[PDB]
C-alpha cells in the first residue's frame, strides 16, 4: 500500500480507489492561479485570462458544495444517507461494483439517473428536518 | 485566611535517599501550591508550581504531588546542592500565605 | 530577560516612614504583576500585597491594610512601596517578586536582592 | 397537494409554504449564466455583464451560507436553535402566524429585529462550543 | 468584562482572546465593497479595482471554509478533533499557553508544523467516515 498522487487511482477498482478520496478533494480550490502575477497589468491579454480562471476555480468548488449542503453531508468525506437504493438505477451486487468496476465506468452506468437521484437525496434531507421540527 | 502548616521542621539527610517534605493546609487549596528553595544569602527560588509542574532549570529528581489538603515534595537522589530551607505557598485566597519552613541537614 | 533591582539598606528610626523602590527593566513592565514579601530575620517569608502595573489595581493584607500603600510608575518602570508607623518588629528583608505569567500566575519568577531595614 | 415552481407558494400561508422550501433553495447558485457564451470576446459589452453576473450569483449564495455556518445550521433546510423567542419581536400565537400570514408579511413584521436576532444566534452557537470544550 | 471590536483582543492572552472569536469571524466576507458604486463604469480605473477586491474577498473566505469542511468542523466556532497533540510541535503545558501567550506568538511557534497538522486533520476525518461506512 502506497499513497497516490492526484488521480493516481483512476484506473483502480472502487474498493481500492475509495482509500484515496482526500487526494482529489484536497485540490479543488487552491492553486497557483491565486499568486501575485509577478497598459493596466490586469487588463492585458493574460491579466484577464487569470481573472476568469480565478472565478472558474470558485464556481467549480461551490457547485459541488451546493449539493453537499442540501443533502446534509457538509463537512464529510463519505456521507451516509437514508435513501434506499432503487434496483433500476443498477442491480449489480457488492462484488460486481467494488471489486470489478472503476469510478469512471460506474458513473457512466448510472449517468441516466444521477439527476433523479440528486432530487431524491435533496427531498430526503428535507423530510428529516420536517420530521424533527414537529417531534421536539 | 488559610494557614499553611508543614512538617517536619528538620530532615537529617545525606547523599542518596528519599527525603519528603509535607505541607498541610487548613482549608481546601486544590492544585494551587508552589515550592520555593532558599539558599543562604539568596532570594527564594521557585522549583515546583501547581504542585506538580517543575520550574525551568530544576533537576528532574524533584517531584511534587497531592491535592486538596495534603502535598509532598520528594527528591529521589538528594545531592550536595539541595541545601537550604523550603517553603510552600497557597495561591487561591485573598492572602497568599507561606509556610513555616523546613531545613535539610547536609 | 527581566531583572528586578531594589534600593540599598535603610536604618530608619521608629515612627518614621520608609519608601523602597524596586526597578524593573529589560522586559514588558505592564504585562506581569508585582508582589512584595518580607522575610523577617531568622524566619520565613510573609506575603503583604500584590500590585498590577497595568491598571494599578492593588491587593493588601488586613494587618497592613491601613498602614501600607503600593504605587507603580510606568514611564521609568519602577515599583514603589511605602510603609508608615514603623513598629519595632517591622525589621525584615523586603523582596519584590514578579509574577510567573500574565494571568493567574501561581508562582514568582524573578526576585530582588532584598532591602534589610532596621527599626 | 401539488408540486410548485420557483416562488409558486409566495402567496400561501407559512404552514403550506414551508413544504416547498427545497424549490427556492435549489436555485441559488446554478443558472444559465455559467454557459460557454456561444475584439476580445470577454471584453465586449456583453462579455463584461456576464462576468459580473457570475460574481453576483456567487456573493448572493455565500451571503446566506455565511450565516448558516455561524449559527451552526450548515447542511440543514430547517435548523432548530437554542435561542428562546422574545415576545418583543412578535407576540403572535401559533395560529396567527402559521395559518394567517405569508412569509413576506412576517419578515416585514420582524424586520426591525432581524439584525438583533442574527447577532444572538451567533452568540448562542459560540456558547455551545465554549460549553463543550470545557466539558469533555 | 467588555465587548471588543475587530482585532481588539490581539494583545491579550489566549484565555481571554478566545472569548471574542465571533467578533473576527463575523467580518470575513461582508464589507462595503459590495455596494452599488454610486466610458463604461465597470472598466474605469476604480471599476476594475473594485471588481478584483470582490473576488479577493470571496477567495479568502472560501480558503478557510475549505479546511473546515475537510476536518468535519463545518458550522462550528470551536471544533474538537480526535487527533492527539504531538509533543514535538510544542511541549508547553496548559498555563504556559493559555495564560502566557497571545495567538500571534503561538501561531508563529508552531508555524513549521501547521502544514503537517493540516494534513493529519484531513486524514483523521477520512478515517472516521471509513470506520462508519463499514460499521453501520
Ligand atoms: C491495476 O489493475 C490491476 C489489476 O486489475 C490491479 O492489481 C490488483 O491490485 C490489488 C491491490 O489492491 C490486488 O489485491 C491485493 O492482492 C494481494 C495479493 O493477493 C494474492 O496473494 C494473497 C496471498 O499473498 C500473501 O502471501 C504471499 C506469499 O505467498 C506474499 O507474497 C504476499 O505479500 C501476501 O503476504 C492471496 O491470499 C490472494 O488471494 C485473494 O485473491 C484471490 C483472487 O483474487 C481470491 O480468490 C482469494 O479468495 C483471495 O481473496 C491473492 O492470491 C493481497 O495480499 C491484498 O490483500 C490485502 O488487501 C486486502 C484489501 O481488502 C485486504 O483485505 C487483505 O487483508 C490484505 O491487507 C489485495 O487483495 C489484486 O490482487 C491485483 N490484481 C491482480 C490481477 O494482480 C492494480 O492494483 C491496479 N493498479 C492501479 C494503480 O489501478
Ligand atoms: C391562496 O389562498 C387561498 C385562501 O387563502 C388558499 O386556499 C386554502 O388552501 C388550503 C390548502 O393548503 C386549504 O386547506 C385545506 O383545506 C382542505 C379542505 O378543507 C375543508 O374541507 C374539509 C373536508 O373536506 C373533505 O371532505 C370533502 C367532502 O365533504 C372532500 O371533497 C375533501 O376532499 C375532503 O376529503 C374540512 O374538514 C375543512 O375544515 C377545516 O377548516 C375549517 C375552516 O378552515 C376549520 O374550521 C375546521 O376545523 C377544519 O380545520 C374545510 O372545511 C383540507 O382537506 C386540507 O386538509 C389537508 O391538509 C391539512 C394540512 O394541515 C391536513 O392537516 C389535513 O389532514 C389534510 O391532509 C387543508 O386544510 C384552505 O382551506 C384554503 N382556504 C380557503 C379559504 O379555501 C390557497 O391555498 C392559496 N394558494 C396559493 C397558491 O397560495
Ligand atoms: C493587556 O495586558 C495586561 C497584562 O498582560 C492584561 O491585564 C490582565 O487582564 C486580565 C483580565 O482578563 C486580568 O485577569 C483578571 O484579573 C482580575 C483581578 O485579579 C486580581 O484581583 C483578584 C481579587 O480582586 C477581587 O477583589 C478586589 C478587591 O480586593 C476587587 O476590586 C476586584 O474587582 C475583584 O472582585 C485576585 O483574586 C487575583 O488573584 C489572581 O491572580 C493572581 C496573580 O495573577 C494569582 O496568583 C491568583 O491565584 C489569582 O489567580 C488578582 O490578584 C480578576 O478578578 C479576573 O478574574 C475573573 O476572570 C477569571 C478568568 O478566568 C475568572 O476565573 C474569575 O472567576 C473572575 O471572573 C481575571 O483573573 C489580569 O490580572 C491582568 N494582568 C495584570 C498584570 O494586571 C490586559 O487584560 C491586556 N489587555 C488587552 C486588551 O490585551
Ligand atoms: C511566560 O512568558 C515570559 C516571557 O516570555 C518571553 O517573552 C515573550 C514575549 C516571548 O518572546 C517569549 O518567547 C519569551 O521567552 C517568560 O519569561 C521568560 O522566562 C525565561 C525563563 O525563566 C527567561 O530566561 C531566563 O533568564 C534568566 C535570567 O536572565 C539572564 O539570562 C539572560 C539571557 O539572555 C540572553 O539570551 C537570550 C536568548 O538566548 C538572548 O535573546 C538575549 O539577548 C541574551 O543574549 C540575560 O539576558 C539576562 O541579563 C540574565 O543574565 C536566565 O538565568 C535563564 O538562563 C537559564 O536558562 C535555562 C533555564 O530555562 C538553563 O538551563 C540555562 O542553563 C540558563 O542557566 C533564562 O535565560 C526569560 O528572560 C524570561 N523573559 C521575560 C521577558 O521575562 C516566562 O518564563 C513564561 N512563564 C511560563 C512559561 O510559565
Ligand atoms: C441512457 O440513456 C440514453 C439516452 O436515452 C440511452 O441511449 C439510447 O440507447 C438506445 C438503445 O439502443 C438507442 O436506441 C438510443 O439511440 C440511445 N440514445 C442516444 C441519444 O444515443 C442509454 O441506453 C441509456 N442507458 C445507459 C446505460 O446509458
Ligand atoms: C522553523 O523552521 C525554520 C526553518 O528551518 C527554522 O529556522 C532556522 O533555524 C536554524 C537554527 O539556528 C538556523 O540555523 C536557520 O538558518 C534557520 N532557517 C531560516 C530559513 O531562517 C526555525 O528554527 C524553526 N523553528 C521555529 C520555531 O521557527
Ligand atoms: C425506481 O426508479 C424508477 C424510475 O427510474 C421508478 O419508476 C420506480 O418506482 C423506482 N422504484 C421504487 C421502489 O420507487
Ligand atoms: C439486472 O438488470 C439487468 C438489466 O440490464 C438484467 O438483464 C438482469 O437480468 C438483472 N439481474 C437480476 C439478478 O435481476
Ligand atoms: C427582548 O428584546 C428587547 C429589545 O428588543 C430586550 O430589551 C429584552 O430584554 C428582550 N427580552 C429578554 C427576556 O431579554
Ligand atoms: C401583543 O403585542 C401588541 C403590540 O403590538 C399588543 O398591542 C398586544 O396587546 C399584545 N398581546 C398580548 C396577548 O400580549
Ligand atoms: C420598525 O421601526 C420603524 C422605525 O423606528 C418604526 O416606524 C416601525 O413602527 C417599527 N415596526 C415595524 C413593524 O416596522
Ligand atoms: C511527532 O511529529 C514528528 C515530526 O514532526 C514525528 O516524527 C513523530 O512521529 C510524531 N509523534 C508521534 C507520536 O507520531
Ligand atoms: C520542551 O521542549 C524544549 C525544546 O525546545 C526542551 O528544551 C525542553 O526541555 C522540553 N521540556 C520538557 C518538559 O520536555
Amino acid at each position: 500500500a502506497m499513497i497516490f498522487g492526484f488521480l493516481g487511482a483512476a484506473g483502480s477498482t472502487m474498493g481500492a480507489a475509495s482509500n484515496t478520496l482526500t487526494v482529489q478533494a484536497r485540490q479543488l480550490l487552491s492553486g497557483i492561479v491565486q499568486q501575485q502575477s509577478n497598459h493596466l497589468l490586469q487588463l492585458t491579454v493574460w491579466g484577464i485570462k487569470q481573472l476568469q480562471a480565478r472565478v472558474l476555480a470558485v464556481e467549480r468548488y461551490l457547485e459541488v458544495q451546493k449539493f453537499l449542503g442540501l443533502w446534509g453531508c457538509s463537512g464529510k468525506i463519505i456521507c451516509c444517507t437514508a435513501v434506499p437504493w432503487n434496483s433500476t438505477w443498477s442491480n449489480k451486487s457488492f462484488e460486481q461494483i467494488w471489486n470489478n468496476m472503476t469510478w469512471i465506468e460506474w458513473e457512466r452506468e448510472i449517468s441516466n439517473y444521477t439527476s433523479q437521484i440528486y432530487d431524491i437525496l435533496t427531498e430526503s434531507q428535507f423530510q428529516q428536518d420536517i420530521n424533527e421540527v414537529d417531534l421536539l | 485566611a488559610i494557614y499553611l502548616t508543614q512538617s517536619p521542621s528538620s530532615l537529617s539527610a545525606s547523599v542518596g535517599e528519599r527525603v519528603t517534605i509535607t505541607c498541610r493546609a487548613s482549608q481546601d487549596i486544590g492544585d494551587t501550591l508552589a515550592w520555593y528553595q532558599q539558599q543562604p544569602g539568596r532570594p527564594p527560588f521557585l522549583v515546583v508550581y501547581r504542585a506538580s509542574t517543575l520550574n525551568y532549570g530544576v533537576p528532574s529528581r524533584f517531584s511534587g504531588g497531592g491535592s486538596g489538603t495534603r502535598f509532598t515534595l520528594t527528591i529521589s537522589s538528594l545531592q550536595p546542592a539541595d541545601s537550604g530551607t523550603y517553603f510552600c505557598q497557597q495561591f487561591k485566597t485573598f492572602p497568599f500565605t507561606f509556610g513555616p519552613g523546613t531545613k535539610v541537614e547536609v | 530577560q527581566s531583572y528586578l533591582v531594589q534600593s540599598g539598606p535603610e536604618v530608619k528610626k521608629p515612627g518614621t516612614a520608609v519608601k523602597v523602590s524596586c526597578q524593573a527593566s529589560r522586559y514588558p513592565f505592564t504585562f506581569f504583576g508585582i508582589s512584595w514579601v518580607r522575610q523577617a530575620p531568622g524566619k520565613g517569608p510573609q506575603w503583604m500585597g500584590w500590585i498590577s502595573p497595568y491598571n494599578g489595581h492593588a491587593i493588601y493584607l488586613d494587618e497592613l491594610k491601613d498602614r501600607l500603600t503600593l504605587t507603580t510608575d510606568t514611564d521609568t518602570t519602577t515599583a514603589y512601596m511605602e510603609l508608615r508607623n514603623l513598629r519595632s518588629a517591622d525589621t525584615a528583608v523586603y523582596f519584590c517578586a514578579r509574577d510567573h505569567t500574565r494571568q493567574d500566575s501561581r508562582g514568582y519568577d524573578f526576585w530582588g536582592q532584598g532591602t534589610l531595614v532596621t527599626v
